[PDB]
């Protein structure tokens, strides 16, 4: 929340004379708060438009800096830390499986309008059922990919 | 004629020569150039559709 100001004379507004100048580049985003329109907005004073004008050099001392590695790009983990991850994981879907068999044995002869009717929540497939596989799958197949690299880069 | 050819000796009642034994030597533990291909292959099939 950061803002530039300036100000306006007094008997200028008096007379027909307006503030300022127009080119359409003027209206965009800067529409003023009510706070600050309570205050002497236009009355007293006008905005002027703000921008950042970051040049070279200085990006990449923050683009590619305030987040890396080298070797953690190699690190494995491999004791039970990840076999306990999986058996939790696995262990709460049977349960969202089980649910979800529950909620479409209904087979009932309505329409999907009607289910919308009575949608609210927990919608099982989306809501949840897909979560687990994506967390699974993206865990386990990076685990073995990086196994199999360090297999062969050293001896 | 065996003899010339094929192993053992010629009526030795000890034969001699080469033997057809045959052991499969899969020791190595490094299939890991195709199965990381297969992996990645999964990896591949797990996304570009949209």
């Amino acid at each position: 929340v950061i803002d530039a100001f300036r100000l306006i004379n007094a008997n200028m507004m008096v007379l027909g004379h307006e503030p300022r100048q127009t080119t359409s580049n003027l209206g965009h985003l800067n529409k003023p708060s009510i706070q600050a329109l309570i205050h002497g907005l236009n009355r007293h004073y006008y905005s002027i438009t703000i921008n950042y004008r970051k040049n070279e050099l200085e990006q990449k001392m923050l683009l590619n800096l305030h987040k890396k590695s080298w070797m953690e790009g190699l690190t494995l983990q491999d004791y039970s830390e990840h076999c306990k991850h999986n058996e939790s994981v696995v262990k709460e879907m049977l349960e969202l499986a089980k649910n979800y068999n529950k909620a479409v044995e209904e087979e009932d002869k309505m329409t999907p309008e009607q289910l919308a009717i009575k949608n609210v929540g927990k919608q099982d497939p989306k809501r949840h059922l897909e979560e687990h596989v994506d967390v699974l799958m993206t865990s386990n197949i990076v685990q073995c990919l990086a196994a199999m690299l360090d297999t062969v880069v050293f001896k | 004629d065996y003899a010339k050819k094929r192993g053992w000796v010629l009526g030795p009642n000890n034969y001699y020569s080469f033997a057809s034994q045959q052991q499969k030597p899969e020791d190595t533990t490094i299939p890991s150039t195709e199965l990381a291909k297969q992996v990645i292959e999964y990896a591949r099939q797990l996304e570009m559709i949209v």
